[PDB]
């Protein structure tokens, strides 16, 4: 396992635990950590955002 | 030549970073004024040290060079 200053590329896939809504849960993601309420939103995200 | 191929090359933290954008133009001898941001980007986790630049061009043309 060789790691460089560049962003890593050989990652390990997890189980993306099923998601829920309207209740306080931990929202830990690939790069985000914390707890909160996850609802549905209609923002206009860019393909690289 | 309506096709404009705007690129950005950068080496930070041991990876080669690139940007691109294709946009029609009208003038070929000078870059026209206007704003169009270069969203696309691809990271290359190489680690290669780069200090010299050579343009690779096919031989059986005009271009501009700037510095950040
Ligand atoms: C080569 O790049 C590394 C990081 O990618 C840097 O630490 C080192 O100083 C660079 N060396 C030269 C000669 O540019």
């Amino acid at each position: 396992f060789e790691l460089l200053h560049a962003p890593a590329t050989v990652c390990g896939p997890k189980k993306s635990t099923n998601l829920v809504k309207n209740k306080c849960v931990n929202f830990n993601f690939n790069g985000l950590t914390g707890t909160g309420v996850l609802t549905e939103s209609n923002k206009k995200f860019l393909p690289f955002q | 030549f309506k096709n404009l191929r705007e690129f950005v090359f950068k080496n930070i933290d041991g990876y080669f970073k690139i940007y691109s954008k294709h946009t029609p133009i009208n003038l070929v001898r000078d870059l026209p004024q206007g704003f169009s941001a270069l969203e696309p980007l691809v990271d290359l986790p190489i680690g290669i040290n780069i200090t010299r630049f050579q343009t690779l061009l096919a031989l059986h043309a005009a271009y501009y060079v700037g510095y950040l």
